[PDB]
């Protein structure tokens, strides 16, 4: 399963982008799709995730600004990013993972990522 | 960095299994020469190393997994992997440079760990203990601490030391 | 702990011999991929270890021996033992985990060593250099320093890094 | 070559002892005989030495109090210890060594040592 990110680019602060991540194959109904970002010289951090049933999770840094959504028929996850800040500048990666239990997450697939640049 | 676990909730055969687990560990290394039960090991670690911090990830993960709700019979199996898996940092650190000291060495090291725990060198300990005949109490203590010298300079980094007191 | 040696008194063939000495060292390890001359290595060390301080005894002894009066032709032979003797800490540390980085990696590390030396991580460096055609100057610098990161986290303890600049 | 120390014992502060160290074989004329002491929980430190020609060396801690001498016919070194202090309490070892050059000392033989105890 390949994950293909798109919709990255350059935008001004306060602007908006819509990232998309398409999977080349069918994601299991146990599969959660998540977005992660990596700023230059930083670790990869969580941004947002959505399960097959539409339950959404967000990092506190993006809460109220970003909106994750999923199209199960297209095997595609979207991240609507509004009110972009200079600190949202990063490579954004999608990933597919599932929970074995409440403590154990298995990351299965990573995409190659897409660059987002927010200019002042 | 501190990580300290104690369980007073073990069954007589949970204690009795872990004791066997530790015993193979003893037989599996070089042996050295020149009431209550206590068995276990005290391993010195260096946290500026990859090995040092790779261990801690395992140790911390074991302890996290011991904080599961019904996680008690599993103790004996989970310890089996932990310390006997050489494909893993902690099971690998216990195959290399594990030394078995006689009891006259061991008691001072226990007692000082017992002092230091009560009230810079990263030590890793796993320690079971029985107080009797009958069994009055069984205890698995196991932790990661930074303290004053317990080794008598007789121990090096990633050198592990056997405890076996009867 | 600081140990810093510089010699500007080398002959063209003393430089030329030591260069060959370093070159075998390069060929003898894993090779990596993903005007003035400078050749040598920069090895990270941990001084809380036996290896770390066992090295320093050798390094300090070599430098002491370089402070002999007529001790100049001997440089090339004494370096031959130093770094090619695996029966010895420094010759052993250079057989294990010696990595050869391409020049785009190497130049930043030279330059930062050159800054840090001019004005906590124990680094061990040995570094020859020629400035020309003719030869204008030849220099063997070699030392033990404690400083700011030169490695880019791309280096571990007792990992050594090759310098080869042309 | 074995070195046999003797003349250790218990003495009061301000008192005197005479240590002797006999070698079981002939010591080379290049051989220096030295005394070293090791207090409990300390490293072994230099006390005094004498070459085959009678040139003597002393540690600053014992200078003016101790006197080393050598009998070449008996292959024996003596340490006369006067004005003993509590800090002179140690195991005293003799050793045979020679210099290869001004920087290189080769220790060849160590004795088993003799206990000196200085009571207050």
């Amino acid at each position: 399963v390949q994950l293909q990110e798109s919709g990255g680019g350059l935008v001004q602060a306060g602007g908006s982008l819509r990232l998309s991540c398409a999977a080349s194959g069918t994601i299991s109904p146990r599969g959660v799709m998540g977005w992660y970002r990596q700023a230059p010289g930083k670790e990869r951090e969580f941004v947002a995730a959505i399960n097959y049933g539409g339950t959404t999770y967000y990092a506190d840094s993006v809460k109220g600004r970003f909106t994750i959504s999923r199209d199960n028929a297209k095997n595609t996850v979207y991240l609507q990013m509004n009110s972009l800040k200079p600190e949202d500048t990063a490579v954004y990666y999608c990933a597919v993972y599932y929970y074995i239990n409440s403590q154990r997450k298995v990351l299965l697939y990573w995409g190659q990522g897409t660059q987002v640049t927010v200019s002042s | 960095v501190n990580i300290e676990f104690e369980a007073y909730s073990l069954s007589d055969n949970d204690y009795d299994g872990i004791k066997k687990l530790l015993q193979q560990l003893f037989l599996k290394a070089p042996v050295n020469t020149a009431d209550v039960e206590v068995f276990g090991f005290i391993s010195l670690l260096n946290l500026t190393e990859r090995k040092g911090t790779q261990c801690v990830e395992q140790i911390q993960e074991l302890v996290l997994r011991f904080c599961e709700k019904n996680c008690e019979k599993s103790m004996v199996e989970q310890l089996d992997k932990f310390l006997n898996d050489t494909t893993k940092p902690v099971g690998l650190l216990l195959s290399e440079r594990f030394i078995n000291v006689p009891p006259q060495i061991a008691l001072p090291m226990y007692q000082q760990l017992q002092k230091e725990l009560a009230g810079g060198k990263c030590y890793f300990y796993l320690l079971i203990s029985k107080t009797f005949q009958v069994t009055a109490l069984v205890s698995l203590k196991a932790g990661l601490i930074q303290s004053r010298s317990t080794l008598s300079d007789f121990q090096g980094t990633f050198m592990t030391v056997g405890i076996a007191l009867s």
